[PDB]
């Protein structure tokens, strides 16, 4: 079961189409994906399916919407970005000035 | 003290950001050009080393590029697989051999430039011509600069805090920002930049950061229980304490790694005119194409598995749990608990690096739609938010101590 990656290769070459050599390279790598698919892939499929059950299991640890922790994070990163920018200004204004 | 470690690293990186035969104005003209998106990428990775035309032009990118290489030598060359696993001694000889691969990589990369990039006093300058005295002085100044940065980063990882190099480039791009935003608001009074799209890029930046911090909010805490009565009789409970295991670690390692491995072959390999097929392949190697970012992603996730597997050593953690007196009722201690935490941590962190690659890919489509390049990039937004978050959490964490 390596089929979905090759369908994704078809989709990625179709995205790369719309200027001929790059679309040909995307098609060539899609052909390489099919060559890998010509002959583990079903075990990779079942592994990723297991990983998606694990994903959901780990979704249960994802903290649901909180506007407060959002604003905490928000203001933290806004503050930190302002800090780095003030660092950057204190350095490059007088350094470029000099 | 602890106050002096932070103000020593701060001072070191402040004279780094001041110090960070080629007429540089010509290059400053060349960086206003599309179709080589990777140049702008080199000024992010360089946080502006080739915009400022630094003395160290590509930075610390060779060093990180060796740290992956050796991990291959752990796999291949079992004689090498035995010396990597050989314990304490031998490792500092491997670290000096990583240094010696770096140094021959800086030699090799200077060859790659002065063969590949130049062959014109626009790409070169007036003092440094295609003679081997100019070639040699060029290589000498660029390798001496990268060595200075290598030594300074071997003093800051040890007697200073964390990484540092991340923050070096990071402050290079934040201080590269005000002209770039000056240009955007000059083109905002022009119809080049439309005001709807520019506030759209400001809000997509804000919502991707929100997604980052949402991936950071819920982690996964495993409640383990301790039944403990201290023999002093001041006995209260059987207490269930969660181990709040966290996702992706201390600087997304395959992003920085993958970026060094992206930017090495486009200068050295693809720039050989004299061979022609190799030059054509280098020209194709443009990050306007989905193939490169897919292969980079596959690299990153595999590399992420490896790096994370490096970070934790689950048996020590498990021994600690036996030492600290907590138990998950029903699972055999040791290997089964080991195997358990390992499979689960893999399955989580893999999803983490996946969504990391998802937040990584979209800004590039934003950069195709807007015309953005190595500036607001899908790789660097994430790494800057996580370095700042990490260090301030580690600062509060070590402020309790």
């Amino acid at each position: 079961x390596x089929x979905x990656x090759x369908x994704x290769x078809x989709x990625x070459x179709x995205x790369x189409x719309x200027x001929x050599x790059x679309x040909x390279x995307x098609x060539x790598x899609x052909x390489x994906x099919x060559x890998x698919x010509x002959x583990l892939l079903t075990t990779k499929g079942k592994a990723t399916v297991a990983f998606a059950r694990e994903a959901r299991t780990e979704v249960r640890k994802v903290i649901w919407p909180t506007r407060q922790e959002t604003l905490h994070t928000t203001l933290i990163v806004a503050a930190v970005t302002a800090v780095m920018s003030l660092i950057l200004w204190g350095l490059d204004g007088i350094l470029v000035r000099l | 003290e602890l106050k002096r470690r932070l103000l020593f690293v701060i001072g070191a990186l402040i004279v780094f950001r001041i110090g960070s035969g080629i007429d540089a104005a010509v290059l400053a003209k060349l960086l206003e050009q599309q179709r080589g998106t990777i140049i702008e990428m080199f000024n992010m990775f360089s946080g502006g080393a080739l915009s400022r035309a630094s003395i160290f032009a590509l930075g610390i990118m060779p060093y990180i590029s060796a740290s992956i290489i050796i991990q291959l030598l752990t796999v291949v060359h079992p004689t090498l697989a035995e010396i990597k696993k050989e314990g304490e001694s031998g490792r500092r000889k491997i670290s000096q051999y990583t240094r010696y691969g770096t140094l021959v990589l800086a030699i090799f990369q200077s060859i790659g430039i002065a063969t590949g990039l130049p062959n014109m006093p626009g790409m070169q300058g007036l003092v440094i011509n295609p003679g081997f005295a100019f070639y040699f002085t060029a290589v000498v100044s660029l390798v001496t600069g990268t060595m200075f940065l290598m030594w300074l980063g071997e003093q800051i990882t040890e007697r200073g805090i964390g990484n540092g190099i991340s923050i070096i480039i990071f402050a290079g791009i934040v201080a590269g920002l005000p002209p770039a935003i000056a240009h955007t608001i000059e083109q905002a009074r022009q119809g080049d930049l439309h005001f709807l799209v520019l506030l759209l890029v400001a809000v997509l930046v804000f919502a991707v950061t929100f997604f980052v911090v949402f991936v950071e909010r819920g982690q996964r805490r495993i409640v383990v229980n301790y039944a403990k009565r201290q023999q002093g009789r001041r006995v209260y409970a059987a207490q269930s304490t969660h181990l709040p295991l966290k996702v992706n670690m201390a600087g997304v390692i395959p992003a920085i790694f993958a970026s060094s491995i992206i930017l090495f072959p486009a200068t050295i390999a693809s720039w050989f005119g004299g061979w022609n097929w190799l030059t054509t392949i280098s020209l194709y190697l443009q990050p306007g194409q989905p193939l490169y970012v897919l292969l980079y992603a596959s690299a990153i996730i595999f590399f992420c598995f490896f790096y994370t597997a490096l970070v934790f050593n689950p048996r020590e953690t498990a021994d600690n749990l036996k030492k600290s007196g907590a138990f998950v009722p029903g699972i055999r201690p040791g290997e089964q608990t080991a195997k358990y935490i390992d499979k689960v941590m893999t399955r989580l962190t893999l999803v983490g690096a996946l969504y990391i690659t998802f937040i990584c890919l979209i800004p590039e489509f934003m950069r195709d739609a807007m015309k953005v390049p190595f500036y607001f990039g899908g790789t660097s937004l994430l790494i800057v938010v996580v370095v700042i978050m990490d260090f301030m959490a580690q600062v509060q964490t070590l402020m309790m101590s």
